[PDB]
């Protein structure tokens, strides 16, 4: 499998540094011309960096926002691309890929794609700078009831409160369950702090039989729950 | 003693485009033409003026290793006394031509999915070329009598153009990589010698 | 920097309708050495990265439909979803790679459909939550669209106001429908001085206002 | 003796696509570019596309920049334009142009024009015409005719008197009825006083079919 | 794209006399990618002008072409009787956005003729097919507008009519065109008076020719 992970984001104050790095595996790495990609939460693509490349000179190029607090950076040996982010700027928070994306139509390797494909990108690291300070949630349930039944099916869910910086991660029965949940886009509140509620439908036949644990993670905090839900009478 | 570095020529990861053409010079060194013959499977080797089973008992003042990458169909204009766009217009043997030409398929590095059009010839000039020849430019090319001005438009045409390298093609469209090595046999002494 | 803009930002059609985006760059990405437009067409929907879509223009990946089709030169391009489907809802970025990579604003595809009323469900505070102080009651809309929905929290009748936010879900993908929570939150105090608990639902596909509610005395 | 020679006309059916060829002979083709023009029955000039011979690089105009294409074959010195998905309002005559070449230089206009191809599209089918009189009725200079009705595809011919009477003859253009096919009449002012001496036949020819007919104008 | 606006759409000018055709185009164009043509009805275009100044080869010296930026005109001195036609201006700048302009048509001019107004009635032979065709025929007059209604017993008839008009003639100088009225055969034997209304400048009042049968 060709695949890309970043990894190394999280909360880091205004003026700090933090060095992003991405791990490829699958494809022959040191032939790409890798890029960097950030979205702003509920904002669009921009492209942050390029680097070639050491066949075709491995010369950088940065976007005008970033450029002089950038650097982009590989190894080839490891079939890793990094960025070291310096100076940081509140304008810089957002999710970061890395990405195969613009390359194929430059560098050397031929037709002969492992998949067929050639543009790929990671699943996203998110960055916060903030001088705020972390906090993790508070993992709340929502018991099923007759407040939350119709036709055989009964909504039961998970209230994860008051947490920051983005994201946490919402699990139920240790991934087992899957079927049916819904997770909702997290809000900010005027505090500062984020909420956000995971819910998930199930016949009311097993209530009294089957255990239903969320699994919530915040990783910013390190904080970890385990949430037994179970029905109330309503 | 030194080896004829063959190895940085025939095993280049780029390959110049053929209207950019790539020269090599070989000097101060021992070549064995016999193993490069046996080095691979080349579908052309072709020698001129000499047989390379007694090339290895020769010298030379140096040697010139031009490189680049033409159609399938275009490595018969890679000779002496052709015509054609890629003769014509982009790399011309003379007449008295004195070397080997070798030529093999690289549809696995010189074609891409949807289209290489990294790889480019010279589709209009104002005249044929010379032999050995080279001409990098890059104005639009004047067919009518009104100036270009570097602008394109009716009678103002790019000079160049690019080979579609798809990997379906064809292996009389596929993309080839030529090298054509020449002899020069001078009043100097000889740094190139077989074994 | 070369310059993509996009026009419209939104685009709403029924199933089955046709939808084109536009894309417009500052300068021409047209090169004359192959005579080769260098852009590309992205999709990307919600906590996802993008996908490719087109490139060259007009050139298909692999696995995308027919319903797909770039189209343009130079500096102003369209790319055409010919029939929309309910799993096109999503953002569509177009993208040059002629001078290094520059992506555009995006724009949001959406699909018209027919009218459905939300299935209104209600979930008391937890005993855990009140250990603390603070009472949470949620309220849960289901498979409703159009997406305007209006949730008003009632205690004892008494409309509140500034004590509840709301989130909405993306656009199903296959029956085209919203979701929406609605948390209210109070004292612990201020709770337990109360006994009725309403959640008012305003919706297009409602006779009337639905309300869900409970009673602290019978929970 | 140089000169561009397009395809013959041609009758299609909505919805299908037409590809009409122009061969040149007579100068140097392989530095040449051939642009394509097309003009409704009694309408302005409008501009299609053009191909560059030695490169092959065309360039449409907006209009059709979706469902045109542009060809050429060096070996045999022909260019091809095909229109796709045609409408009625692709009935019209299409041209091709282009610009003397020697083996030195070209010229800088389009000199050079094809013969114009006949394109009628339509959901009709061919029939012949069905001539009527029109009967002639002062002190002198009377008027006749017959009526050349229901037809298709264009065109059909008149005559009168086998090629004698010439003077006064005015046949006119087509129109297109609702019921999709043509119908034209023709005239011809005669003296009064020899109308019952003098025998007028008009004479009709629609090739389309083979129907050929001789119809009498009697008082 | 960019668009080319020709002034006048027609000129009424008589043999030998000068006529003056402009092209303005909507943004500054480049004078080497202008060019004029020539069409008489049923011929391909004629390359007259090109690079906006110069004549294409074998063009006589009365044809004349001037112009730069946005404004361009074509002049013909004296007027030759084979120079009536229509003439279209082509700008052809960069290798795409091509146009023409919407056309200027030359005519000659002559002294007014009022036109000679003939209807006709429906053959017997043709109402058997089920479908009546009563025609009106103007015969040589100038100038080329008119208006022809058509009226049965005393209704106006509107949506009925096609028209057709043919090229001025060579000799007298003068347009004919025909209009045909199209009823049902039933419809048709229901009324008595069948009459066609013709306008033209030439005529001091309308004309009306008219027959009585059905
Ligand atoms: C190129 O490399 C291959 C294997 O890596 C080798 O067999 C061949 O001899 C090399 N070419 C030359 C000219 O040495």
């Amino acid at each position: 499998e060709v695949q890309l992970v970043e990894s190394g984001g999280g909360l880091v104050k205004p003026g700090g540094s933090l060095r992003l790095s991405c791990a490829a595996s699958g494809f022959t790495f040191r032939d790409v011309w890798m890029s960097w990609v950030r979205q702003a939460p509920g904002k669009g693509l921009e492209w942050v960096g390029r680097i070639k490349s050491k066949i075709d000179g491995g010369t950088t190029d940065y976007a005008a926002p970033v450029k002089g607090r950038f650097t982009i950076s590989r190894d080839d040996s490891k079939n890793t691309l990094y960025l070291q982010m310096n100076s940081l700027k509140t304008e810089d928070t957002a999710v970061y890929y890395c990405t195969t994306a613009g390359s194929y139509y430059y560098d050397t390797v031929g037709p002969g794609l492992p998949e067929g494909k050639f543009d790929y990108w990671g699943q996203g690291t998110l960055v916060t700078v903030s001088s705020a300070s972390t906090k993790g949630p508070s993992v709340f349930p929502l018991a099923p009831s007759s407040k939350s039944t119709s036709g055989g099916t009964a909504a039961l869910g998970c209230l994860v409160k008051d947490y920051f910086p983005e994201p946490v991660t919402v699990s139920w029965n240790s991934g087992a369950l899957t079927s049916g949940v819904h997770t909702f886009p997290a809000v900010l509140q005027s505090s500062g702090l984020y909420s956000l509620s995971s819910v998930v439908t199930v016949p009311s036949s097993s209530l009294g039989t089957q255990t239903y644990i969320c699994n919530v993670n915040h990783k910013p905090s390190n904080t970890k729950v385990d949430k037994k839900v179970e029905p109330k009478s309503c | 003693t030194n080896l004829c570095p063959f190895g940085e020529v025939f095993n280049a990861t780029r390959f110049a485009s053929v209207y950019a053409w790539n020269r090599k010079r070989i000097s101060n060194c021992v070549a064995d033409y016999s193993v490069l013959y046996n080095s691979a499977s080349f579908s052309t080797f072709k020698c001129y003026g000499v047989s390379p089973t007694k090339l290895n008992d020769l010298c030379f003042t140096n040697v010139y290793a031009d490189s680049f990458v033409i159609r399938g169909d275009e490595v018969r204009q890679i000779a002496p006394g052709q015509t054609g766009k890629i003769a014509d217009y982009n790399y011309k043997l003379p007449d008295d031509f004195t070397g080997c030409v070798i030529a093999w398929n690289s549809n696995n590095l010189d074609s891409k999915v949807g289209g290489n059009y990294n790889y480019l010839y010279r589709l209009f000039r104002k005249s044929n070329l010379k032999p050995f020849e080279r001409d990098i430019s890059t104005e639009i090319y004047q067919a009518g009598s009104t100036p270009c001005n570097g602008v394109e438009g009716f009678n103002c045409y790019f000079p160049l153009q690019s080979y579609g390298f798809q990997p379906t093609n064809g292996v009389g469209y596929q993309p080839y990589r030529v090298v054509v090595l020449s002899f020069e046999l001078l009043h100097a002494p000889a740094t190139v010698c077989g074994p | 920097d070369i310059v993509m803009t996009q026009s419209p930002d939104s685009l709403a059609v029924s199933l089955g309708e046709r939808a084109t985006i536009n894309c417009k760059s500052s300068q021409s990405v047209l090169y004359s050495s192959n005579n080769k437009n260098y852009l590309a067409w992205y999709q990307q929907k919600p906590g996802q990265p993008p996908k490719l879509l087109m490139y060259w223009a007009s050139t298909r990946e692999s696995g995308v439909p027919d319903r797909f089709s770039g189209s343009g030169s130079g500096a102003e391009f369209t790319l055409t979803i010919s029939s929309l489907q309910a799993e096109d809802v999503a953002i569509y970025y177009c993208q040059q790679y002629y001078s290094t990579l520059t992506f555009g604003g995006g724009t949001k595809v959406e699909i018209k459909r027919t009218v459905a009323a939300p299935s209104v469900f209600i979930f008391p505070p937890s005993d855990e939550q009140l250990k603390s102080g603070t009472a949470s009651v949620v309220c849960l809309l289901n498979n409703f669209y159009p997406r305007e929905a209006k949730v008003q929290w009632k205690v004892d009748n008494a409309l509140q106001s500034g004590n509840s936010q709301e989130s909405v879900t993306e656009q199903d993908s296959k029956d085209s429908t919203y979701s929406l929570s609605s948390t209210l939150t109070l004292s612990k105090a201020d709770y337990e001085k109360h006994k009725v608990y309403a959640c008012e639902v305003t919706h297009q596909g409602l006779r009337s206002p639905v309300t869900k509610s409970f009673n602290r005395g019978e929970c | 003796e140089v000169q561009l020679v397009q395809s013959g006309p041609e009758v299609k059916k909505p919805g299908t696509s037409v590809k009409v060829s122009c061969k040149a002979s007579g100068f140097t083709f392989m530095s040449s570019a051939v642009q394509w023009v097309r003009q409704a029955r009694g309408q302005r000039l409008e501009w299609i596309g053009w191909i560059v011979i030695g490169s092959g690089n065309t360039n449409y105009a907006q209009k059709f920049q979706e469902r045109v294409t542009i060809t050429r074959d060096m070996s045999t010195s022909t260019a091809y334009m095909e229109l796709s998905s045609l409408r009625s309002e692709d009935t019209a005559v299409y041209y091709c142009a282009a610009p003397y070449c020697s083996s030195i230089s070209c010229n800088d206009g389009f000199d050079i024009w094809g013969q114009g191809t006949m394109v009628t599209v339509s959901s009709a089918s061919t029939k012949g015409p069905s001539v009527f009189p029109l009967a002639p009725s002062s002190g002198g200079t009377a008027a006749l005719g017959c009526l050349v009705k229901d037809y298709f595809p264009e065109p059909v011919t008149v005559s009168w008197n086998s090629g004698a009477l010439t003077s006064g003859v005015h046949t006119f253009p087509a129109v297109l009825q609702s019921s999709g096919l043509y119908s034209l009449s023709s005239v011809v002012t005669v003296p009064s006083s020899s109308l019952g001496t003098q025998t007028y036949i008009c004479n009709v020819n629609h090739k389309p079919s083979n129907t050929k007919v001789d119809k009498k104008v009697e008082p």
